[PDB]
């Protein structure tokens, strides 16, 4: 019964290994390996409920172990393992072949097969584990011994993408241990690793991966939202070592997210309206990608409200993530019609729903936006207003607060008017008429900049996935 | 059926004129004891939920409704069973010579087109169209396929389909070539411009509606007083005063309607105060013709108040370019309206640049804005040019 | 380190290569209009 | 459909006809 | 005013009639808004070939 | 996150840095320790002394000095050890009045900005109007809203005069950039 | 070899200037010679119009031109007999006096006067009564 289910898992485990294997062995092509190891994660991820745990244990026994022979009996031992004579030494499937990794060769150690083997090895480890969600021990046991191995190792082009995707489940596995259970051994944990995402990067930089660096500016850049430091994220982004080419777009959509966040606390709006909005096109529409769709689009709402200007509102009604999208739709009525008492009286029952996101207390700061929004409103309205006419429609203190406020938002050119003392009003000093001016020239120019880049864009990839039709023998 | 489906929206709110309600409830109880329909009779009891005006007495002692039971019971539905049962007896008799005769796909067809009204009358939505798929491929010409049409767009619009209905109202349009024909002619303007009214095109609806080729009246899902009562409110906004005094006024159709319902008067007393560009005789017309055409109709009343805001839109551009300044007092005395609920009322448009309306709050006095320039007609550009360049970035980085 | 030589070399290979096609193909340019309106 | 499409103004609904009645009176 | 006969704007309170009448100008935005407006139907026709 | 030090100057020093940023007029910095604490909820509503200097650059933004600066000069706790940025912090209101007042006003009486600025002698406003270079005319002041040399920085762009030559320069350089 | 391995990035870099530019300037040229060579195509003769007949088994086709009389000529050899029958438009050459290859078909209507209507609009339907 269970002689059978090994040896089916395991024979379509080596036959994708063997499909990887032959091309990093002619010249160096890193494209068609990083194509397989896409659809590798899906695969493995619903192959490792199928016949239990014990496909990965005779994989084990094939290959030579360089240090893993002790690992998958502590993988085993948290499990309560019941012994099968599992044993090493039983099922063989190299029988002395050169794609099996012949083994006289092997134990001679006259050629080195450790290289290919032992990197794979590590991948397989981290797909269970995240399966079975197991914690504690098990975690740090992984830390300790992976840091080590990748400092050994030179690192070359085909051995950068082997790791690329290891380091996504160690700050994975560590921030689920946090939220857990805090102790004061995950303090001084966190502290390690810091260390390391940044040794290992700046390593990368010298061979240029563009898929390695891409997974650990992402880590990088949240780390430093959990941790609190602002100093550090503002200096690693001036670098700009992040390439824009063979990135895959779910990597860039997580890179416009984070300068979103960041630039959200610098008091500039300009540059943060543009990064949210490119990272929900760059972003797939997948019910995968459905949990990164649902937080960058609640941060989309939050900004145009931060800008003064009500966005429009047809996003919320027609989308169908509504549901969530409830305690937003008050927010901007509140800050267009300027209640006071309405702003107070949503955000106090929605603090519960704000506070797991974390943007209650961007929140905090809409209640200036209320009266500033409010006041652009009535300005747009009528040219020469009277000064207690509008203490009456918002209901405010006096005349004094109101002289303040109006004269507060003009630095920034919001409201653009001026207030006549001696006469009694408020006279706009926008006269429109902007036709005889040079002003929409500039953004005029800016627009014809786009074309022209996309069309170098379009460029930049025709011929190229054309080009090995040639070389290869046709028709 | 245009009768069930207006008196069953009566039942489901009204704020006006409760009386209707017991001529719609006893209408609506003698026609389906009429009719062949089993499930209309069940259906009152899931359309009606969570609606002002409650049909219903069970559990809720809020309804005010002058007829309280609409409740479902098993005495009329085996009632309803059994004339069903009768009769599809009868057409499987005719229905099995047919399919052991088989002469021509005229008669192959007839089997299904005698099921298509059966499955119809019966109650059956998709079950329904599913017999009208069969007899569609089976037609011998176009007269046939547009039979099939016509009991789509009946189950569509009493369940409010506007996708497969429209797709086969487009097919049966196309198909190979159209022509000047009067059934595909007639009954496509009508039926679309039905599917415009709520999806709101505005567009082809003043061309298609207050434009009509002669009375329509099939009376079988509209009427000819419903088709005229869309025309007065589709004719306010797309139609300017161009041909407000040609399509609407002078036209022929609509001088006959007056002497014949009264009951609408949305011609009239409408068409006459925005002609002259009165607001003292437009301000009482409005609630009026509110509650006796937005109220009762189906595709009015699901927007209702919002069309007070866009028909009080029109005549305020209509006074804003007979005037340049003008002391708020003097409308008031005038044209009837209060100085003080001026303010709110105007306040909704302003400044979202719907009206070139400025008021001068010291000395109480309106003036009038640019209505048009070269830099207001720019900005649209940039929304439309901007919202383009998003395909283009989408679509071109998706193919890769 | 005979290998690593190797491929200084390439790239000046590819460099006459590349500065070869640039320079052909702008000419096209100018015997294509020709070409086109002797024939 | 969004913006005052939907929530549209709920309110001065009835007391249009307050409008009338109070210039009638006043006067 | 209203029918488009002669364009022009009153004055109730100085009792005057004030310039308005002015021409427009094409191949702007209503040139400019139709094209583009056609050309978003070719769009959308582009992606759905290319699939 | 470390729940064993607490101390009655724990949160005074916090508060203290808090205007210590805002004293020096930047909000970089100023607006991310506010989030990232220890308790950026509890400590920071309860607390009177860590949410003393948030009320006071919250109702800055919002444009409110009527109960901005009474939390400044009347104010209960920034009377013994907190006094020491009010030198600053209240010289921060009168500087932005200053420059409110070059722009939506043209002129006024100096009655009403002796009120505005909260003086108690009409010496302070003279002295004032001359640091800030402001003509004096009979119980009024006038504003000539007087720029600077060009504006800000980034060549080239909203800086330099005769910005329509390089309009027409850059746009003659995209027929160029298409044969490329 | 610190100088080797950051020039590694150039082998693809520098494959893509040349691989791609190629192929536009092997278009762009192969265009240059076709319109050049184009004048030893202007040239040539040409080719008669005439119609299929009867064929024989020693591959010679009979070739009815409009203008002109009768020709047998010689099929090509890439084609052969069996794809031929009466009543087909063909293109015949000129210097060489054979067949070149198929051109179309005979139309429906012969003679003199031929009216030839495939399933007509008229049904059941268009006749009351």
């Amino acid at each position: 019964l269970h002689h059978s289910e090994k040896k089916y898992a395991e024979e379509d485990q080596v036959q994708e290994l063997l499909k990887v294997l032959n091309e990093i062995s002619k010249t160096t092509l890193t494209l068609d390996p990083r194509y397989i190891w896409r659809s590798l994660k899906d695969l493995s991820s619903l192959r490792n409920q199928e016949l239990l745990n014990a496909e990965t244990l005779c994989f084990t026994v094939n290959v030579l172990y360089p240090d893993s022979s002790s690992f998958k009996k502590n993988l085993l031992k948290f499990i309560t393992s019941n012994h099968k004579s599992s044993v090493p030494g039983s099922a063989e499937l190299r029988n002395s072949y050169p794609a099996s990794f012949y083994s006289v060769n092997t134990e001679k150690k006259t050629i080195e097969v450790t290289a290919e083997i032992n990197c794979f090895m590590h991948l397989l480890v981290q797909l269970f584990l995240w399966d079975s969600k197991e914690l504690e021990q098990l975690v740090e046991f992984n830390r300790k011994v992976v840091i080590p191995n990748l400092l050994c190792y030179y690192n070359l082009r085909s051995l950068n993408l082997i790791n690329a995707k290891l380091w996504f489940y160690i700050y994975l596995s560590h921030e689920t241990l946090a939220r857990s259970s805090e102790e004061i051994n995950s303090d001084n944990q966190n502290i390690i690793l810091r260390s390391t995402m940044m040794k290992f990067l700046k390593i990368a930089s010298l061979k240029h991966d563009n898929e390695t660096k891409a997974m650990l500016i992402n880590l990088i850049l949240r780390d430093f939202l959990n941790n609190g430091e602002v100093d550090s994220a503002s200096d690693f982004i001036s670098k700009l070592e992040y390439p824009h080419t063979d990135v895959s777009s779910s990597l860039e959509a997580r890179y416009f997210f984070y300068l979103s966040k960041i630039n959200a606390i610098q008091l500039d709006y300009s540059t943060a309206n543009e990064y949210i909005i490119a990272a929900i096109r760059k972003a797939p529409h997948n019910s995968k990608s459905l949990g990164f769709l649902q937080q960058s689009n609640k941060l989309h709402c939050c900004i145009q409200l931060l800008m003064g200007d009500i966005p429009e509102l047809s996003f919320f009604h027609q989308s169908n993530m509504q549901k969530s999208l409830l305690p937003y739709y008050h927010l901007t009525k509140a800050v267009k019609l300027g209640d006071l008492k309405k702003f107070t009286s949503t955000i106090t029952k929605y603090k519960q729903l704000l506070l797991k996101d974390d943007t209650y207390q961007l929140c905090v700061r809409l209640r200036s936006n209320v009266i500033k929004t409010g006041i652009r409103i009535i300005s747009l309205t009528y040219k020469k207003i009277s000064l207690r006419d509008i203490c009456l429609k918002l209901n405010l203190d006096s005349e004094q607060t109101v002289e303040y406020m109006v004269s507060r938002a003009i630095r920034d050119g919001v409201i653009e008017a001026k207030i006549n003392h001696e006469d009694g009003f408020i006279e706009t000093t926008e006269l429109l008429n902007i036709y005889d001016s040079e002003d929409p020239q500039q953004v005029f120019d800016e627009r014809i900049k786009f074309a022209n880049q996309l069309h170098d864009e379009y460029l930049v990839s025709m011929r190229y996935p054309e080009d090995k039709k040639t070389q290869q023998n046709e028709k | 059926n245009y009768e069930v489906s207006e008196k069953a929206f009566l039942l489901t709110q009204s704020k006006v004129s409760i009386e209707q309600r017991k001529e719609a409830a006893e209408f609506v109880l003698a026609k389906i004891k009429e009719e062949e329909m089993a499930p209309y009779y069940k259906y009152l009891c899931e359309e009606y939920l969570v609606n002002n005006g409650q049909s219903d007495l069970e559990h809720d002692e809020k309804s005010d409704s002058l007829n309280e039971w609409i409740k479902f019971d098993q005495e009329l539905y085996n009632e309803l069973c059994k004339k069903n049962e009768s009769k599809i007896k009868e057409l499987n008799e005719k229905i099995q010579k047919l399919e052991e005769d088989d002469e021509g796909e005229l008669e192959q067809a007839q089997a299904w087109i005698n099921l298509g009204e059966y499955y119809a009358q019966i109650g059956d939505k998709d079950n329904a169209e599913k017999t009208l798929g069969k007899s569609l491929s089976k037609a011998i010409s176009t007269g046939a396929k547009i039979d099939v049409m016509l009991t789509i767009a009946r189950l569509g619009f009493f369940y409010n389909d506007q996708l497969y209905v429209k797709e086969k109202l487009e097919a049966v349009n196309s198909m190979i070539e159209k022509g000047g024909d009067w059934e595909r002619r007639n009954r496509y303007k009508t039926y679309y411009g039905i599917h415009c009214l709520a999806v709101r095109n505005f567009k082809e609806a003043a061309k298609l509606l207050v434009d009509s080729l002669a009375t329509f009246t099939s009376i079988e899902l509209t009427s000819y007083e419903s088709i005229a009562t869309y025309a007065s409110v589709t004719g306010l906004f797309t139609l300017e005063r161009t041909d407000l005094k040609s399509k609407v006024i002078d036209s022929p159709e609509l001088l006959s309607l007056i002497s014949t319902t009264a009951a609408l008067q949305s011609i009239s007393s409408l068409t006459i105060s925005l002609y002259a560009s009165d607001y003292a005789s437009y301000f009482p017309y409005l609630l009026e013709t509110y509650a006796n055409v937005l109220i009762p109709c189906k595709y009015l009343n699901r927007h209702a108040d919002f069309f007070v805001r866009e028909m009080r839109r029109k005549v305020y551009a209509q006074l804003l370019e007979s005037y340049k300044t003008l002391s708020l007092k003097s409308m008031a005395s005038a044209f009837g309206v209060s100085v003080a609920f001026l303010d709110n009322d105007l306040g909704k448009f302003i400044p979202n640049k719907q009206l070139n309306c400025v008021i001068d709050r010291v000395n109480g006095i309106v003036e009038t804005n640019r209505p048009d320039n070269k830099n207001a007609q720019y900005h649209l550009l940039v929304k439309q040019g901007d919202g383009l360049l998003t395909k283009l970035q989408k679509y071109g980085a998706a193919v890769r | 380190y005979f290998k690593l030589k190797k491929l200084e070399k390439e790239y000046e290979l590819l460099t006459l290569q590349e500065d070869y096609i640039k320079d052909e193909q702008r000419h096209l340019k100018r015997e294509l209009k020709r070409a086109q309106e002797e024939v | 459909e969004n913006w005052d499409d939907v929530e549209v103004d709920d309110d001065f609904t009835n007391e249009l006809k307050a409008e009338l009645d109070r210039y009638k009176r006043e006067n | 005013i209203l029918d488009k006969i002669f364009y022009g704007v009153l004055d109730q309170g100085n009792g005057w009639l004030y310039v308005y009448e002015t021409p427009n100008q094409d191949a702007t935005y209503d040139s400019a808004l139709e094209l583009v407006g056609q050309l978003n139907k070719v769009v959308d026709q582009l992606f759905e070939k290319a699939s | 996150n470390h729940k064993l030090s607490e101390s009655d100057k724990k949160s005074k020093l916090i508060s203290l840095y808090l205007l210590n940023l805002l004293s020096q007029n930047n909000t970089t910095k100023f607006h991310s320790e506010l989030q990232y604490l220890d308790k950026h909820i509890k400590n920071l509503e309860d607390d009177s002394l860590l949410s003393y200097p948030i009320k006071l650059d919250r109702w800055l933004m919002e444009g409110s000095y009527q109960k901005a600066w009474d939390l400044l000069q009347s104010g209960s706790q920034n009377i013994s050890e907190f006094d020491s940025f009010t030198d600053i912090l209240k010289s921060a209101i009168r500087d932005e009045i200053a420059k409110n007042t070059e722009l939506s006003y043209d002129f006024l009486p100096l009655s009403n900005i002796k009120a505005l600025l909260f003086f108690n002698n009409e010496k302070e406003t003279e002295k004032f109007a001359l640091e800030r270079n402001w003509p004096i005319v009979n119980s009024k002041v006038y504003f000539n809203n007087q720029s600077k040399e060009k504006a800000d920085y980034e060549d080239e762009m909203m800086h330099e005069e005769d910005q329509k030559t390089n309009i027409i320069e850059k746009a003659m350089d995209y027929a160029i950039s298409i044969e490329n | 070899e610190q100088k080797i391995q950051e020039t590694e990035l150039k082998i693809r870099s520098k494959t893509e200037n040349v691989r791609r530019l190629e192929a536009q300037r092997n278009a762009l040229n192969d265009k240059v010679r076709f319109i050049k060579d184009e004048l030893r195509l202007l040239q040539e003769p040409g080719s008669y119009v005439g119609e299929v007949i009867k064929i024989v088994s020693d591959k010679k086709v009979l070739v009815k031109v409009q203008p002109e009389g009768k020709y047998i000529v010689d099929v090509a050899k890439d084609i052969n007999v069996k794809d031929l029958k009466a009543s087909q438009r063909v293109c015949l050459r000129s210097d060489s006096y054979m067949l070149h290859k198929v051109l179309e078909n005979k139309a429906d209507p012969l003679v003199s006067l031929m009216m030839v209507e495939k399933v007509p609009d008229s049904t059941y339907d268009m006749v009351g009564g």
